[PDB]
RNA sequence: AAUAGGGUGAAGCCAGAGGAAACUCUGGUGGAGGCUCGUAGCGGUUCUGACGUGCAAAUCGAUCGUCGAAUUUGGGUAUAGG
RNA sequence: AAUGAACUAGCCCUGAAAAUGGAUGGCGCUCA
RNA sequence: UAACGAGAUUCCCACUGUCCCUAUCUACUAUCUAGCGAAACCACAGCCAAGGGAACGGGCUUGGCAGAAUCAGCGGGGAAAG
RNA sequence: AUAACUGGCUUGUGGCAGUCAAGCGUUCAUAGCGACAUUGCUUUUUGAUUCUUCGAUGUCGGCUCUUCCUAUCAUACCGAAGCAGAAUUCGGUAAGCGUUGGAUUGUUCACCCACUAAUAGGGAACGUGAGCUGGGUUUAGACCGUCGUGAGACAGGUUAGUUUUACCCUACUGAUGAAUGUUAUCGCAAUAGUAAUUGAACUUAGUACGAGAGGAACCGUUCAUUCAGAUAAUUGGUUUUUGCGGCUGUCUGAUCAGGCAACGCCGCGAAGCUACCAUCUGCUGGAUUAUGGCUGAACGCCUCUAAGUCAGAAUCCAUGCUAGAACG
């Protein structure tokens, strides 16, 4: 719940980014992105804020071989906020979290992007900078 | 058979053909429709694009996640000096459409619009309207009927009036004349407030107000010859493509043995007629306000101009209009200015702005000071100070 | 609106100019130009960069 | 008649060490090979690049195989249409 | 002050969906 | 089956405009000029829709229509050329 | 005179639609289905044939791009139900608007993964090779298996195998232009084109409805997807600004200042161009379809229909937008 403003898109399908979580996973691979429509030849692509269905290609086994939701909460992509400022973290990374938007580990490790706290408060919960 | 997977088409067919535009200067295809009991008014105003800069404003949108929260905006400043006010004209329905009946002017018309009739003013005797002019000298008699005459007959009254371009700084000497449609009151009240404004100066603050929604009419920058894949927003053929790969593959199958005008061509791109609707009025300048750029939260005593001057355009000194976002034309082009087609009551066309702060910062690279002072403030004295 | 500093150069940074960056371990950067930017992700000391607040406030100029 | 510059380091030889013996170990030296990286040279993989009424009835650019021998090549000479 | 059932067969309607725009030859025609 | 392979194949790391999704820049062309100056091909020629027809017409029949001279491009058609 | 494509006739076969109504459907043929039979339509399957082409119509698929059909997957509005709600199913007007990203395969096909409002089906010489590609098929090299005494065969498998030309006509896209007394400025508007699209969250509301479990919608608010037209504030990309600085080798005796490295190399780099990699902008009147109604006969009753008439869809015509007839 919410709406967030347009966002310079930063992982397409392929895009492997880091687990920022302390469920067990290191890695997390862009498989698709929720509420991506039809376009020939357009890949789907993620901002900070947005579900993705991952995979976890590096991490604890029980984790890997599985489609899961997960969430992008900094990129390294800059994007232009509605007060004009240019941002851009040092990494892309993401958690992982239930289809309802609740995470499955409890710890974030680094800072959180604003847009994806403010549209996910379980994740803002979790979260310790928010950028 | 039918294509392997959908896709919508690329580009519009309603902006056919794509060619060059027929002049320079933009008509006004259509003015608002007249409304018998409002005051008597001009529609339109026309001005010289100069360049853009950007703002910084308060949202006033309740729900949203910006509401009551600082944005900051592109914006584009319209130099705008008044207006002359030279004839007028009178235009009756038809079975065939509005057709003019007579054209009446001023007595005096100034060098800069009587240079609109000359294709070479300097090798020239100067004659236009010197014949007219008698017209008035003796009794102006044979002008009073002209306009009893438009007030007996014409359902659309349309005023011809010109810009005082050498208050800008192009090194354009001729004037842009253009028909203004009167809007408000009767038709003898149309032609009575036209004759009252023969030779005298209008205004932009008298037709267009702040936080006003409006449109734009005016050509677009012009690219030359351009292929399919810029022209038409067309995919790129693969790499390995022999002869060649900005181009469409297939321009049609066997039947009909023609070319469709429905395929992408390779021709001329940019420098079109375009007629943008909606842009809002962020401030109406005055220009012996010589605080122009300053606002109620930043008192600097400052200009709308950008340091070292508007890039290939120079500085505006007169009054202008600072429209949010972009507008089709590029630096000089003369942009005319029309009131809305429609009554508009969405929060964006009826809030009203406040600006907190305008850019003066230069736009000939990555200038980092707002004024001269500021500058000076910051890096201390230099050499050429001593 | 509040004016920022360039934490490279210096220069002012006025509303929309520059970029944000903010590195792994949280803290925040602003850069009012690309050449401030690229200058400190080529990992330059701005102490010895001779346009910079920082080197004209260590060699006592002003 | 012709064939840069490197790498590797075969037998043989010198010295030392260990061992009861049989033998073994270490450091040098030496400069083997249809060995190897890579020029000239010889060849001709890929771009299915250029060209494709060509510079050219087989070429041009890059990329590439090989490069001390079953190597490359001039001249002389022999084999002639079932 | 006429009405009820079953049925017959004329014109008309339904049954009657394809790809470029288009063919009672065209225009058009309705006590034709 | 060690070694070797411009041989065929699968996956991984690195790498990247192959792609998302395109943009920009340089040289030589193309372009315009002075000079010079070919060839392929050519029944006659050259706007469409339907019909009928050697069953997919530029010409024939019925319609739509129709205004000199042209330049750069283009690859639908000429069931184009070879 | 005769096969291997397209096209033509045919339509068995493929595909689609009707008629009847034995049964199914807790009772009830027809809400939804529907056996045994039977009437058709289509040319998106495959055959049958041999009319056209053998002094040659380039022979798979994909990529690219436009347009058409409707037998409608979604989106608009509706009728029906074994429609309480939610969901779903049957049907009508409707082709205005969309119909995707991937793993394996040369594949069409098939099959999974995933997103989505939805992942409908088809045509255009089985659209589209002087548009490409060339993985497959289908010349010549080579290998295997089975067959053959052998040369060799094989809708069996495998590997390597040159993809030519436009400068003509027309068409298309843009661009000039004679003639209309001359020249200049301002206009009108026939005709042609046309554009927007779909979703989410909040609110309504834990409301209506429901024993419960569950669980809507209209008005409204904020964003977003696909598309379209611009623009260059800003941010990013780009550098022969060869603008500034730096670096190697060598040359001008050194210094200064320069030359060359078939733009020598590196950092920055304005201007210009440009990106859902950036920002802005995308209008409102009328008439209808389906359908639901009013009054109202025919036919003393009834009936939305016969006369008349009201409302009403993403439809249509305008408004608005693009061009402006080069013989208005
Ligand atoms: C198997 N039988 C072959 C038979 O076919 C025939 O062979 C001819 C051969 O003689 C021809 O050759 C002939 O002509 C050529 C040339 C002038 O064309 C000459 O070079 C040649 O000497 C002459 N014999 C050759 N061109 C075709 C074969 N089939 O001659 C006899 C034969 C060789 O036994
Ligand atoms: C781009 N990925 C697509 C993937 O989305 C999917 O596409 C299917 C497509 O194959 C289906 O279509 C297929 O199946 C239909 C049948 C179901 O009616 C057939 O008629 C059709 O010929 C066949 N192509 C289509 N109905 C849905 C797409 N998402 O499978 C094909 C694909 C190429 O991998």
């Amino acid at each position: 719940s919410g709406n967030k403003f347009r966002m310079s898109l930063a992982l397409p399908v392929g895009a492997v980014m880091n687990c920022a979580d302390n469920s067990g996973a290191r890695n997390l691979y862009v498989l698709a992105v929720k509420g991506t429509g039809a376009r020939l030849n357009r890949l789907p692509a993620a901002a900070a804020g947005d579900m993705v269905m991952a995979t976890v290609k590096k991490g604890k086994p029980e984790l890997r071989k599985k489609v899961m939701p997960a969430i992008v909460i900094r990129q390294s992509k800059p994007w232009r906020r509605r007060d004009g400022v240019y941002l851009y973290f040092e990494d892309n990374a993401g958690v992982i979290v239930n289809p309802k938007g609740e995470m499955k580990g409890s710890a974030i490790t680094g800072p959180v992007a604003k847009e994806c706290a403010d549209l996910w408060p379980r994740i803002a919960s979790n979260s310790g900078v928010v950028v | 058979s039918h294509r392997k997977y959908e896709a919508p088409r690329h580009g519009s067919l309603g902006f056919l053909p794509r060619k060059r535009a027929a002049k320079q200067r933009g008509r006004v295809k259509s003015f608002p429709k007249d409304v018998k009991s409002k005051p008597v008014a001009l529609t339109a105003f026309l001005g010289y694009k100069a360049g853009m800069t950007t703002i910084v404003r308060d949202l006033d949108r309740p729900g949203s996640k910006m509401h009551k929260r600082e944005v900051v905006e592109a914006a584009t400043v319209v130099d705008t000096p008044p207006m002359v006010v030279v004839g007028v004209v009178g235009y009756v329905e038809t079975p065939r459409g509005l057709r003019s009946l007579t054209t009446v002017w001023a007595e005096h018309l100034s060098e800069e619009v009587r240079r609109r009739f000359y294709k070479n003013w300097y090798k020239s005797k100067k004659k236009a309207f010197t014949k007219y002019s008698g017209k008035y000298a003796t009794d102006a008699k044979q002008v009073e009927t002209e306009l009893a005459r438009i007030k007996k007959y014409a359902s659309v009254v349309r005023v011809l009036a010109h810009t005082q371009i050498k208050k800008t700084p192009l090194s354009q000497k001729k004037a842009h004349l253009a028909e203004i449609q009167i809007n408000g009151g009767s038709v003898s009240d149309k032609v009575d407030w036209a004759k009252e404004h023969f030779e005298k100066e209008v205004s932009v603050d008298s037709v267009f107000e702040q936080d006003e929604m409006i449109d734009v009419i005016a050509v677009t920058k012009g690219h030359g010859f351009e292929g399919v894949t810029h022209r038409w927003g067309t995919k790129k053929l693969p790499r390995k493509t022999h002869r060649g790969l900005r181009k469409v593959a297939c321009i049609g199958a066997w039947h009909p043995a023609n070319v469709n005008w429905t395929v992408a061509r390779a021709g001329q791109n940019g420098y079109h007629h375009r007629t943008s609707i909606n842009h809002k009025v962020y401030r109406v300048g005055k220009g012996t306000d010589e605080a122009n750029g300053a606002t109620e939260f930043d008192r600097t005593k400052k200009t709308i101009n950008p340091m070292g001057g508007f890039v290939r355009y120079g500085n505006v000194n007169n009054d202008f209009v600072l429209l949010k976002g972009s507008i089709p034309g590029v630096k000089k082009r003369v942009v005319t200015l029309r009131k809305s087609l429609y009554v508009d009551t969405s929060r964006r066309a009826v809030e009203k702005v406040n600006l907190k702060w305008i850019d003066t910062a230069s736009r000939f690279g990555k200038g980092r000071f707002q004024t001269p002072a500021e500058k000076h403030a910051f890096m201390g004295t230099l050499k050429k100070d001593l | 609106m509040k004016i920022e500093v360039d934490s490279f150069s210096g220069s002012k940074i006025y509303p929309g100019r520059g970029t944000l960056f903010v590195r792994g371990d949280s803290k925040i950067f602003r850069f009012q130009s690309s050449k401030s930017a690229s200058l400190f992700q080529q990992r330059k000391n701005p102490r010895r960069i001779s346009w910079t607040v920082l080197y004209r406030r260590h060699h006592k100029k002003g």
